[PDB]
DNA sequence: AAGCAGATATCAC
DNA sequence: GTGATATCTGCTTTGGGTGGGTGGGTGGGTTGAGGCAATA
């Protein structure tokens, strides 16, 4: 039996040829045969989809593992070396067997385990825990470019093969052309600012990603980590310590990004069947946008609106010479009291990529970019802000009324040119910044008068308004039918959401949300073929007229450009790879409702009538 | 003995293929292209050849697949080949170049690149190509190809040792070979390099920052260095982009671990590559080139045709489009004989409303202009804008590193966001906007750098839009800085229907013709060739005003002066924008940029009456 | 070009795959898996290559196109090769010579497009040839997006006894294929990758007419007709006499200026009208 | 030049 | 003949910028100029 060691310890058990060979046999078996839910084999999809993109990593659930082969399971946290030696060799078997030619493409497969469930704090990790497979989590704080390191060495006659532990120069010049190396990254990993006690300095910790686990992971990024908890002796620590001390590290076996993320390649088949059934659904577009932050009364603008912002247009650049952004940018203003930052709260939580931020927490370099002092080293560096880490992602700003003045016009450049050009200490560079900014303000006084006009209410001037497609007026007005069934939302979603236990439409639930929206912004890219450019031509003329009468906002080019993007992205919502009426027609419905809110009460009623055609 | 057997059968095909590759056909005819290429450059004095991959492939596919898998053996073979050759086409040769002289072949191919986040291990020693942008260049130093080295007891010399390409040392002997009889021993470390018996050549090392297109999203963008010698040393500059055939290597240093090595990691190496090649991407002038030029410039509507060329995509716009133009091609620099100097450059701004694609505007220029800088003003400081003083990490003592109009200079930067830009770091512009130089007296630094550039500047109004009932509070800058821009534009978001439509059919049609094949424009130039006609055109001609063209423009600009004071006095206010001589020099200089465009040396009594109605149209328009 | 792209931008292959559509993309992927050809390999031009893969390509593409059900990927033909550079296959010169032929670049009149094309048959006007190349490269992809955009928006729809699709002027391509030789020969291909990538049996029996744009200040259109799509056609055509029938009947403004009668110059106005005609003679 | 690590020949018992 | 024990030989040291900033500033080096946040 493999269970029963005759008086040796698991790592001793595991290297000896009988116990090694059973291993290896289960192993297989267990990649050859297991089933999932509905009995499809896991390994034949995730061995081909590993295949067809030419990768070398094999990801292992360890939950599966435990549940088919629980001696294996066992023995992994305990000898995770020999272990992960004996899995890689029978899943590089597997894999010539499935693809005999893919030996071409590598001669080498990954096991990786995820979901380990001995997870760790950074704080806890004791003695107890050396040599043994380990999960923990932080922040990426520092991270070494990908160099490469001896695997396989050769010196000069040319001398024999020699292997590359982590822990001592080998004993035998190097052949370069002879020598076969590795993929080499240094990462250090802190504590997350939301688990350390205020006031106290945080812990660290390094660790050593290799071979295709390199550029797993950026600074700034929550990662859980799985590895090897390893100590070397350190001379120069012994002799600061004045005690025989040892220095650690991590083996890096898997890195994830775990705060609710999946990515389009994890994605499996019967995602992407789940997912194309339900864009077949007539009331799609209803459905998503119920879903935005299902637990507020309906404000359903604001949701319409958040949900097209989320999706987003088409970036284009017609002959290399005129970019042109794909990003929907929305203000939300109005009364206190109505939920914008719950409704940015909430973007924050869906979305794969997201900062938040608020009023006079944000500084002019800390959104876009700063320039860092050193002491010994080139003395100034550049490093990313909050747009920078944000690229193609979301950045939520709360309080934007209450921003300085100096910091809130550092953000023009990235809002439309998504871009960040910094001329500073040496430092001639342009950055990338491909972000959708989402900021919520509170009007002039703390009240939105509706004798006014937005530009009255605010204290924006026309440069800033401008570069945001959509905008939202929240008002909260007094009406007893209304409050009655607010009142009764609010109550009862107090009630569902216990710790014990408008549209018509069931919202989809938030994980199918989540995987909708990713094959959507992946595997979707609308294009705009055919339009009807009277109807669009017509309606910009209208609506610079009455802007010009009334002014109640500034209209522009960027207007028409807009009303492109909120197509694609509606197009998007739909998985249609090409934007038809509809989507310009919805576009068009959603910027003229736009337009007409920002009139005074008394001229609302006569924008309606002038606009009547479209809003039909 | 093997070994060298096939050494020479590889170093003997190499021959072949050089003596006997030919490019044409039966019906034309036919030329041994790299056997004449290598005969052509000898007799000149450059000791360099390019060799095609594509080329070799077609000889001997052999050949090519081992220079790809093994660069470094197979390409000094392929050198001592070129030597080999390169005497045979030259070999009876004149008094004073008895000495047959080193080949470096260098290497091209037409393959698809490669970035830099694919360079992997698997790749090391293997040749590659990759694409990128020049960040920083080193000096030139000398780095030994061949020693001698002599024994400091016994003077024994030992001469002629061959030396490693690239990043790698040499290790000496350890011991002496003089006889152990007789003599006391001879210390350990004998050996001493010989100063004067040491053969050189020039190297440089680079550094290669990957394509911002490249870059994945959320990262800061990865570099790469580069080691260049002989002929690809200062090839290119900072801002160059290239594409590099090389070498990927690690730095060979010494085999000990002296001062006690004691890296983070173990059995980590330092990676770079060794250059073969290089080719400057567009983003000397062939006599096809010039002769196309020529044509251009001899057009009777040259100056229309590159009007249209700028920012075709921008729906309007002409004036500005056509001052654009003159700011790109610029006036002449000139010296007076007791020294004082008058610049050609010419500054523009746009001040306007917002939407009005002034930023767009700015980019098209950068891409455009041969040498050309995007900043943002709120982005900028003073130091970063001109020039900055830090401490060297390696030499421990301050030096200098030049700014965004250093980088500049040659060129034109384009700085957006003008109105957010401080105060302080505003006022640091104005020498080198007018001396065009700057003038740095810090930490034991006194020296004065060279800033010819033009300025592009755009900003918005001071209330957000142009309000005319604010008057002269819709500027916000001194006079000072004002005076120093030869055209200024106020663009007005002006409400019309029947431009509206058309602006607007022009933007949809724009943005379904992004999925369209490019096609040229009959009446346009594309970007590459305006690109380099405009180069071509600022090295060859500077125009001057002729005597006629001269009393025009003496007699309008009093008349403007007169009209400028008057309109102060009925007004009560002093104008925010000044007509100083600074903007009568600005219009001799547009005249002298339309003339540029057309190659003529004069320019006449017509450009000076162009250059008036663009004055007219912008400055004048705003001051009044 | 790069193995890539041929298989992308080849009829055969790209109708087989579906790649127009989302799954065809991971078929393809799952094909070159087949192969055990790297992506950054078969991404890489064909000349720049390594020659370890080339030295049983043919075979392995058969045995693997097999494996995923198409029989014909190889055909007999001719190459040939002077110098120490120059080699061609026959279809490769086809290519060519229709595109310098056909090009869009207006600048030159179509007499001056023909003389283009006589020259580049010559040996002396070898750089005629590679030019062609590249823009036979450029004509392929164009023909493969105006594929994709008709059969992703249902724009082949069957009346009862023939299908239509029409060209409409926002489409981004349109212009290339305003030449009555290029939208025959878009035609065959649209026809091709529909009869492969359709459900309905009847559909796949039938012929099809297809209309593009040809002036905006006359508002004629040019009307082609194209017979059904099988493995073993007679590749006879109908639609000549069909198309005289129908106009003489209804009374239409049709033009016979193509050497070929299945090639017709209509008056946009009375195209519906003569289709209806059409669709009364055929049925 | 100064000193520790390693190698090795040499006296003594 | 074995166990000290005395002699001899080779390594590398120093802080240093031709030994790097793709080692790291928790391994250790004045002075000034240049970005930040908080400041007034
Ligand atoms: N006349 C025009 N023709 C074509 N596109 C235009 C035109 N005016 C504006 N646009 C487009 O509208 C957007 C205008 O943004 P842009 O940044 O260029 O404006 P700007 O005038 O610099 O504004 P700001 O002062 O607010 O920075 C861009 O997409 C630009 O391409
Ligand atoms: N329409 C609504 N439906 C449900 N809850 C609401 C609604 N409006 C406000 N709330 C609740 O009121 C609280 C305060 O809202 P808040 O996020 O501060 O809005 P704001 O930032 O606009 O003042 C939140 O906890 C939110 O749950
Ligand atoms: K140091
Ligand atoms: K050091
Ligand atoms: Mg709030
Ligand atoms: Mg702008
Ligand atoms: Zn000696």
């Amino acid at each position: 039996n493999l269970e029963d060691l005759k008086g040796h310890s698991v790592r001793e058990w595991v290297s000896m040829a009988g116990p090694r060979l059973e291993i290896h046999h289960r192993f297989k078996n267990f990649l050859r045969t297991h089933v999932d839910s509905h009995g499809h084999n896991v390994f034949k999809e995730r061995i081909s989809d590993m295949c067809k993109e030419n990768r070398e990593s094999l990801v292992v659930n360890y939950e599966d593992l435990a549940a088919r082969e629980h001696v294996l399971a066992y023995f992994l946290p305990e000898a995770p070396a020999e272990l992960l030696q004996i899995f890689d060799e029978a899943a590089l078997e597997v894999v010539l067997a499935m693809y005999p030619k893919y030996d071409r493409i590598t001669n080498h497969i990954h096991v990786r385990i995820s979901h380990l469930p001995l997870v760790e704090e950074l704080r806890s990790l004791r003695q107890l825990h050396l040599n043994q497979l380990i999960r923990t989590s932080g922040v990426v704080t520092s991270c070494t470019g990908v160099l490469p390191q001896l695997s396989m060495v050769k010196y000069n006659f040319v001398l024999g093969p020699f292997c590359q532990s982590q822990n001592q120069e080998v004993k035998p010049e190097v052949n370069m052309e002879e020598t076969i190396y590795q993929n080499y990254q240094r990462i250090r990993i802190q504590e997350s600012p939301g688990k350390v006690a205020a006031g106290r300095l945080p812990r660290s910790k390094d660790a050593i990603l290799l071979a295709d686990l390199v550029d797993s992971c950026k600074p700034g990024d929550e990662i859980e980590l799985t590895g090897i908890y390893h100590n070397n002796y350190d001379g120069s620590l012994n002799t600061a310590n004045g005690f025989p001390v040892f220095a650690t590290v991590i083996l890096a076996n898997h890195v994830a990004k775990k705060d609710n993320k999946v990515a389009v390649g994890e994605l499996t088949d019967e995602d992407v069947k789940m997912i194309t059934s339900l864009s077949k659904d007539q009331q799609i577009g209803e459905k998503i946008f119920a879903s935005i932050a299902p637990s507020i009364y309906g404000h359903e603008d604001i949701k319409r609106g958040l949900a097209l912002a989320l999706f987003g247009g088409e970036p284009k650049n017609p002959g290399g010479k005129h970019k042109v952004r794909g990003d929907i940018n929305v203000l939300l203003c109005g009364d206190p009291g109505t939920a914008k930052s719950q409704f940015l709260k909430y973007i924050e939580k869906v979305s794969s990529r997201a900062i938040f931020t608020t009023g006079q927490g944000a500084s002019a370099v800390g959104l876009t970019a700063y320039v860092q002092r050193h002491p010994v080293s080139r003395e100034w560096t550049l490093e990313a802000g909050a747009l920078v880490l944000a690229d193609r992602g979301v950045c939520l700003i709360d309080e934007f009324d209450k921003m300085n003045d100096q910091d809130r016009t550092s953000i023009h450049e990235a809002m439309e040119q998504q871009s960040i050009s910094i001329s500073k200490a040496g430092i001639v560079t342009s950055l990338q910044a491909r972000c959708t900014v989402i900021a919520a303000a509170n009007p002039i006084g703390g009240r939105y008068d509706p004798s006014l006009t937005f530009s009255e209410n605010v204290d924006l001037t026309e440069p800033i308004i401008s570069r945001f497609d959509i905008l939202c007026v929240v008002r909260d007005t007094v009406d007893p039918v209304q409050d009655e069934m607010l009142a009764r939302f609010v109550v009862g979603s107090h009630v569902r959401h216990h710790p014990s236990n408008t549209y018509g439409v069931e919202p989809l639930p938030q994980e199918v949300l989540k995987k909708y929206i990713i094959y959507a912004k992946e595997r979707v890219h609308p294009k705009l073929n055919q339009m009807d450019q009277d109807k669009v031509a017509k309606m910009y003329s209208d609506l610079r007229k009455e802007s010009m009468a009334t002014g109640s906002i500034p209209i522009t080019v960027r207007h028409i450009e807009s009303m492109i993007r909120m197509a694609e992205a509606h197009a998007r919502i739909h998985l249609r790879d090409y934007v038809i009426e509809d989507d310009v027609n919805m576009a068009i419905r959603v910027m003229l409702e736009s337009f007409i809110d920002t009139q005074k009460f008394s001229v609302m009623r006569s924008m309606r009538k002038t606009f009547a055609r479209y809003l039909s | 003995d093997e070994g060298q057997a096939r050494k020479s059968q590889l170093q003997r095909r190499f021959k072949e293929f050089l003596r006997q590759y030919r490019v044409g056909t039966d019906r034309t005819g036919f030329t041994f292209k790299y056997r004449d290429e290598l005969k052509r450059h000898y007799n000149l004095g450059e000791y360099w050849i390019e060799v095609e991959m594509e080329d070799l492939a077609s000889f001997d596919e052999d050949l090519a697949d081992y220079l790809y898998k093994q660069p470094a053996e197979h390409l000094q073979l392929l050198e001592e080949a070129a030597k080999e050759v390169a005497d045979e086409v030259t070999r009876p040769r004149p008094s004073g170049e008895e000495v047959l002289q080193d080949i470096q072949v260098m290497l091209k191919s037409d393959a698809s690149p490669s970035s830099i986040r694919s360079l992997k291990s698997d790749m090391m020693s293997h040749l590659v190509k990759i694409p990128g942008i020049i960040i920083a260049a080193s000096a030139v130093r000398a780095k030994a190809t061949r020693i001698s080295i002599q024994c400091r007891s016994c003077r024994n010399t030992l001469t002629n040792i061959a030396m490693r390409p690239g990043l790698e040392g040499y290790a000496l002997p350890r011991k002496c070979n003089t006889d152990q009889a007789g003599r006391p021993k001879c210390p350990l470390d004998p050996y001493f390099i010989m100063p004067d018996k040491c053969k050189c050549v020039d190297f440089q090392t680079l550094k290669l920052q990957e394509l911002p297109d490249a870059v994945p999203h959320g990262e800061m963008p990865r570099h790469m260095q580069l080691y260049c010698d002989r002929y690809l040393c200062d090839k290119v500059v900072p801002g160059n982009r290239v594409t590099i055939m090389g070498i990927y290597s690690i730095k060979k240093f010494g085999l000990t671990t002296s001062r006690g090595r004691d890296r983070v990691g173990v059995g980590i190496r330092s990676s770079y590559i060794r250059v073969l090649g290089i080719q400057v991407d567009t983003d000397a002038v062939s006599p096809q080139e010039e002769e196309e030029f020529r044509r251009l410039a001899a057009l009777p509507n040259v100056y229309e045709v590159i009007s249209k060329s700028i920012a075709p995509s921008i729906f309007g716009g002409t004036d500005m489009k056509k001052a654009i133009a003159c700011l790109l091609f610029g006036g002449s620099r000139k010296r007076l004989p007791d020294g004082l100097t008058r610049r050609g450059d010419i500054n523009l701004l746009m001040l306007g409303d917002p939407g009005t694609a002034k930023s767009q505007l700015l980019k098209f220029v950068e891409k455009c202009s041969p040498i050309g800088v995007y900043t943002s003003g709120k982005g900028s400081s003073a130091a970063g804008l001109t020039a900055s003083v830090m401490r060297d990490p390696s030499s421990r003592n301050f030096i200098m590193e030049g700014g965004a109009m250093v980088l500049a200079d040659g060129g034109v930067v384009c700085i957006d966001e003008f109105d957010k830009m401080r105060e302080d770091d505003r006022v640091a512009i104005h020498e080198a906007m007018e001396q065009q130089t700057i003038s740095i007296a810090k930490a034991g630094i006194t020296t004065t750098l060279n800033s010819r550039c033009s300025v592009l500047a755009a900003a918005n109004s001071v209330f957000g839009r142009w309000d005319e009932t604010k008057g002269e509070d819709n500027i916000d800058f001194m006079p000072t800085i004002l005076s120093r821009f030869d055209m200024i534009f106020i663009v007005k978001d002006e409400h019309n229907e029947e431009r509206d439509v058309m602006l607007a059919k022009h933007v949809i049609t724009l943005h379904v013709s992004a999925l369209t094949q490019t096609q040229a424009v009959e009446g346009e130039i594309d970007l590459a060739k305006l690109k380099k006609f405009i180069a071509y055109c600022r090295v060859k001609c500077g125009p001057r005003l002729s005597a006629e063209a001269a009393e025009k423009l003496k007699n309008r600009y009093i008349i403007m002066r007169s009209g400028a004071r008057q309109h102060e006095r009925d007004s009560d206010r002093r104008s925010s924008i000044p007509i100083t001589v600074r903007q009568l020099e600005a219009i001799v200089r547009i005249a002298e940029a339309l003339s540029k465009m057309k190659l003529q040396p004069f320019a006449t009594e017509a450009d000076v009456e162009e250059a008036l109605r663009l004055f007219q149209v912008s400055t004048l328009d705003a001051a009044l | 070009w790069s193995l890539h792209d041929s298989l992308c931008n080849t009829s055969y292959t790209a109708a087989r795959f579906k790649l127009w559509s989302v799954h065809g993309q991971k078929r393809l992927q799952e094909f070159l898996a087949d192969m055990g050809l790297p992506l950054k390999q078969v991404k890489q031009k064909f000349q720049a290559m390594d020659i370890s893969l080339k030295e049983n390509l043919r075979e392995m593409i058969e045995e693997s196109a097999n494996k995923f059900g198409m029989k014909d990927m190889r055909v007999q033909t001719f190459s040939i090769h002077f110098g120490f550079k120059h080699k061609f296959l026959a279809s490769d010169v086809v290519f060519a010579t229709m595109s310098l032929m056909e090009s869009p670049e207006k600048d030159g009149s179509g007499t001056d497009h023909f003389i283009q094309a006589l020259d580049s048959l010559s040996r002396s006007n070898l750089d005629k040839l590679y030019h062609g190349l590249e823009l036979a490269k450029k004509q392929l992809r164009a023909t493969q997006q105006t594929i994709a955009s008709c059969l992703c928006t249902n724009l082949v729809i069957s009346q009862g006894p023939f299908l239509y699709c029409s060209l409409m002027e926002g489409t981004p391509d349109v212009m290339l294929f305003s030449r009555p030789a290029s939208l025959s020969l878009l035609s065959k291909h649209l026809l091709k990758s529909f009869v492969c990538s359709t459900k309905n049996r009847r559909c796949k029996l039938l012929p099809l007419v297809m209309a593009a744009p040809l002036s905006m200040e006359h508002g004629t259109v040019t009307v082609v007709g194209i017979p059904p799509e099988t493995d073993s056609s007679d590749r006879k055509n109908f639609f000549g006499r069909a198309f005289e029938k129908a106009a003489e009947s209804t009374s239409s403004r049709m033009l016979h200026n193509h050497f070929d009668l299945s090639v017709i110059e209509l008056k946009a106005e009375d195209r519906s009208k003569f289709l209806d005609a059409l669709i009364s003679l055929l049925s």
